[PDB]
């Protein structure tokens, strides 16, 4: 019953700042503390500064003193972030999360937010290129069929690739995207049984929200 | 004082044992700080006289259980639900123990737990609700279902009803909670044919300064 | 600052097995309270962390008695008893005691399945592709085990060192397997002017080298 | 097996009652089925009534009775009667206001 909201995805040219939110809910803000962190693609989990929604009075890790800039709105429960004059470095994964004081039993952070994807490029936003992908040159529906589905040339990430519209669930492999000269490529694959594809449609839905695209690409017989 | 902080947690979810309140398994303070925001998050349940087994449990000071041999002899121990998920799985309260039917019959239980100690014992035991006649002889093959707590002093006896209620956590069935201290020397009987909610042991009952308060502030 | 030193880095365990994840810290985590601040948090990949144990030895809600913790001032150690194949994830230890609040490397536990070889498939470029006038060769060969898995595309019988996009996805929750993709892109031009593509992987298991093709014709 | 969701912003007042004949005569002829139990509740409170056959003295020709209860509807919450007979349905609700309002006993003149 506590959740606490963050964005998922951002988009921000560097030099500029991105203001994070992170509505809290389920419990009162105000009772407890707030730690922002910092999540680098390697691992890396690097705590940003604290923020005591009750008065305000924040704590700074050192290393983000002129960077990060902690706010709360106590009237709608909304923490907030400020990163100011952005660059590659700071492309990570930012975490908000309910640290409970000292005064607590536990005295850590327990629930964490979802985390939201901060991409610092000046690249601009590229709909996918969504290519089908059956079998051809001697049928392969023997034991099973795997069919592909081929997200290219998109930018910036995420698009939600799912098979006739999430029905097709259990079977299917998205494969983590690849950059390659500023755009993204990404596929999938599920799995039909032979007797479950031709018959039927499969359809791959891939959405890319960054730049408001939703298609729907139904994998024909190319048999 | 001993400030103890409730977090998400009321003092009965804490006390029964939703599973996001295990963490406060055997605490102790003078005073215990509700929020109002607390939630629960296991199987429905309701308690007739909330007021004053919260106001007990608060002027005791103490959640601390001492588990009993409590043998129950052929019945399914151990039912959980998806409603109270403890972890990936299905679950229920960690201090309740929830009777089933063994095989194709639900015998009429009736053990006892005499108090040895020289101190007063708190149990907390409950009742089923099926909201269907099916889940009725489903769970408990009786179709009918009866409590009956007892000790040479006092004597409960609580009859489940079936029927339909809101959905609540997935559930349409809810469970009742009641209580009985029993006091040194005298005997505890839990005798029933269907639908208990048996007890695991008691928690210590302590007289002082402790007590409750529902309060958002920071501590 | 402190640092939390974790060892192992990578952790296979096998399910039933017994893992166990060691954290360092660089000075003693007791607070002036006498409390030790140590925590451990499981992030299982694509979500956020979640609570496991906290001061040193206490079960967060919901983790189930497998999970252990111990320790004392520097030296604290996760233990799971059994392992299960939801067990899946990364561990770090972090520390609450000291500003700044630091947190371990992670140590990436990894469970052990029967070996498995990959069901390789391939797929010729869409028409709607080389329209646009480029080429997928697309080949997909999941579900084996031994992540350890070596693809390659031929092409008339020869080469594959270019234009190979490869991304191999995380061991799954059940099957604890994996998945890989190769994708070769050529031209629409140089496509046409071959036939013999080639998807060949060596992966230790079988005794012959899966290999997929196709026709151009 | 009826429902009845407040989605209102207001509490709400049902008035509600539970039968008592006087013979099982009486209750399998009204309500056929020579039980009956009411059970009223909403996703905080639950309430069951037994009704309970017998002789009682004769008041405005009856021997039997209805025993009236009562439950709030907070808003959002839903209301679900569930019976089997001897229900003595509600036909809405009463709105509820806090103030200075009360109640006084006199038979002195206004
Ligand atoms: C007696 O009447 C009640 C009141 O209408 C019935 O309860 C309803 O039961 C259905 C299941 O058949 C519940 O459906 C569920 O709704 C949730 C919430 O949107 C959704 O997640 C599920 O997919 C499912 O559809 C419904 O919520 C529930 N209604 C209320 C107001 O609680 C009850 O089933 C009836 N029982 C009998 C024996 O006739
Ligand atoms: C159980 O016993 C009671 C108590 O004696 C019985 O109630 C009595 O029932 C008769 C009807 O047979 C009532 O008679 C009526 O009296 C009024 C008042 O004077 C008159 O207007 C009518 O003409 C009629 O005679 C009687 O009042 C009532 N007695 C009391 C004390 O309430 C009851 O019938 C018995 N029931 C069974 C099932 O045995
Ligand atoms: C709750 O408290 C008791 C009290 O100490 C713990 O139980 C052990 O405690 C007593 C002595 O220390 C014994 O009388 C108990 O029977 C014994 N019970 C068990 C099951 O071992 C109990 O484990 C504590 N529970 C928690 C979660 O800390």
């Amino acid at each position: 019953q506590v959740q606490l909201q963050q964005p998922g995805a951002e988009l921000v040219r560097p030099g500029a700042s991105v203001k994070l939110s992170c509505k809290a809910s389920g419990y009162t803000l105000t009772t407890y503390w707030m730690n922002w962190f910092k999540q680098r693609p390697d691992q890396g989990l690097e705590w940003i500064g604290r923020i005591d929604p009750y008065d305000s009075e924040t704590h700074y890790n050192q290393k983000f003193k002129d960077k990060a800039i902690l706010t709360v709105d106590r009237s709608s429960s909304t923490a907030y972030m400020q990163l100011s004059s952005l660059t590659s470095e700071d492309s990570a994964v930012y975490y908000c999360t309910r640290f409970l004081q000292i005064t607590t039993i536990i005295y850590g952070m327990d629930y964490w937010g979802q985390g939201t994807s901060v991409t610092v490029s000046s690249a601009k936003t590229t709909p996918p290129s969504v290519y089908p992908l059956a079998p051809g040159s001697a049928a392969q529906t023997n034991s099973m069929v795997t069919l592909g589905c081929l997200v290219k040339g998109y930018f910036p990430e995420p698009v939600t690739v799912t098979w006739n519209s999430g029905s097709l669930s259990s079977g299917v492999h998205t494969f983590p995207a690849v950059l390659q000269s500023d755009l993204y490529t990404l596929s999938s694959s599920v799995t039909v049984p032979s007797s479950t594809w031709p018959s039927e449609t499969v359809t791959c839905n891939v959405a890319h929200p960054a730049s408001s695209t939703k298609v729907d690409k139904k994998i024909v017989p190319r048999d | 004082h001993r400030i103890l902080d409730g977090i998400d947690c009321t003092l009965i979810d804490a006390l029964l044992g939703d599973p996001h309140c295990d963490v406060f398994q055997n605490e102790t303070w003078d005073l215990f700080v509700e929020r109002s925001k607390a939630f629960s998050n296991c199987y429905p349940y309701d308690v007739p006289d909330y007021a004053s087994l919260r106001s007990l449990v608060a002027s005791s000071g103490t959640l601390e259980f001492i588990t009993e041999g409590f043998t129950w002899t052929g019945v399914t121990q151990n039912g959980g639900s998806n409603a109270c998920k403890r972890g990936p799985g299905s679950g229920f309260f960690s201090r309740l123990n929830w009777l089933t039917k063994s095989g194709s019959t639900y015998p009429v239980l009736n053990v006892t737990m005499p108090n040895n100690d020289n101190f007063d014992k708190l149990y907390i035991w409950g009742i089923h609700h099926p909201s269907t006649n099916q889940e009725q002889t489903s769970l408990y093959v009786q179709a009918s279902g009866r409590v009956t707590v007892s000790t040479r002093r006092s004597q409960q006896t609580i009859i489940p009803n079936i029927g339909s209620r809101p959905w609540v956590r997935g559930l349409s069935s809810r469970i009742s909670i009641y209580w009985t201290i029993v006091k040194p020397g005298d005997v505890l009987v839990i005798n029933s044919n269907g639908n208990l909610i048996a007890p695991r042991g008691y928690f210590k009952m302590r007289t002082g300064k402790s007590s409750i308060m529902r309060s958002d502030a920071p501590i | 600052d402190v640092v939390m030193t974790q060892t192992p880095l990578s952790l296979p365990v096998s399910l039933g097995d017994q893992a166990s994840i060691s954290c360092r810290s660089s000075q003693t985590l007791v607070h002036s309270n006498g409390n030790t601040y140590l925590h451990w948090y499981l992030q299982k990949p694509g979500q956020s962390p979640k609570l496991l144990i906290y001061k040193v030895s206490n079960r967060f809600s919901g983790v189930p008695d497998r999970f252990s913790g111990s320790g004392s001032g520097t030296d604290f150690t996760l233990k799971i008893s059994r392992v299960e194949a939801e067990d899946l994830g990364v561990y770090f230890c972090s520390q609450n005691t000291h500003v700044p609040y630091t947190f371990g490397g992670g140590t990436k536990l990894e469970i052990k399945r029967a070996d498995a070889a990959p069901t390789v498939s391939i797929f010729p470029p869409s028409k709607i592709q080389l329209t646009s006038g480029g080429a997928s060769v697309v080949c997909f060969l999941n579900n084996f085990y031994p992540k350890d898995i070596n693809v390659k595309w031929k092409i008339d019988g020869s080469e594959r060192q270019n234009g190979v996009l490869n991304s191999w996805t995380d061991q799954d929750s059940k099957d604890s397997t994996y998945s890989m993709s190769s994708t070769l892109t050529l031209t629409k031009d140089e496509y046409e002017r071959h036939n013999s593509y080639t998807c060949e992987a060596t992966h230790k298991t079988s005794t012959s080298p899966i290999v997929k093709s196709f026709n151009r014709n």
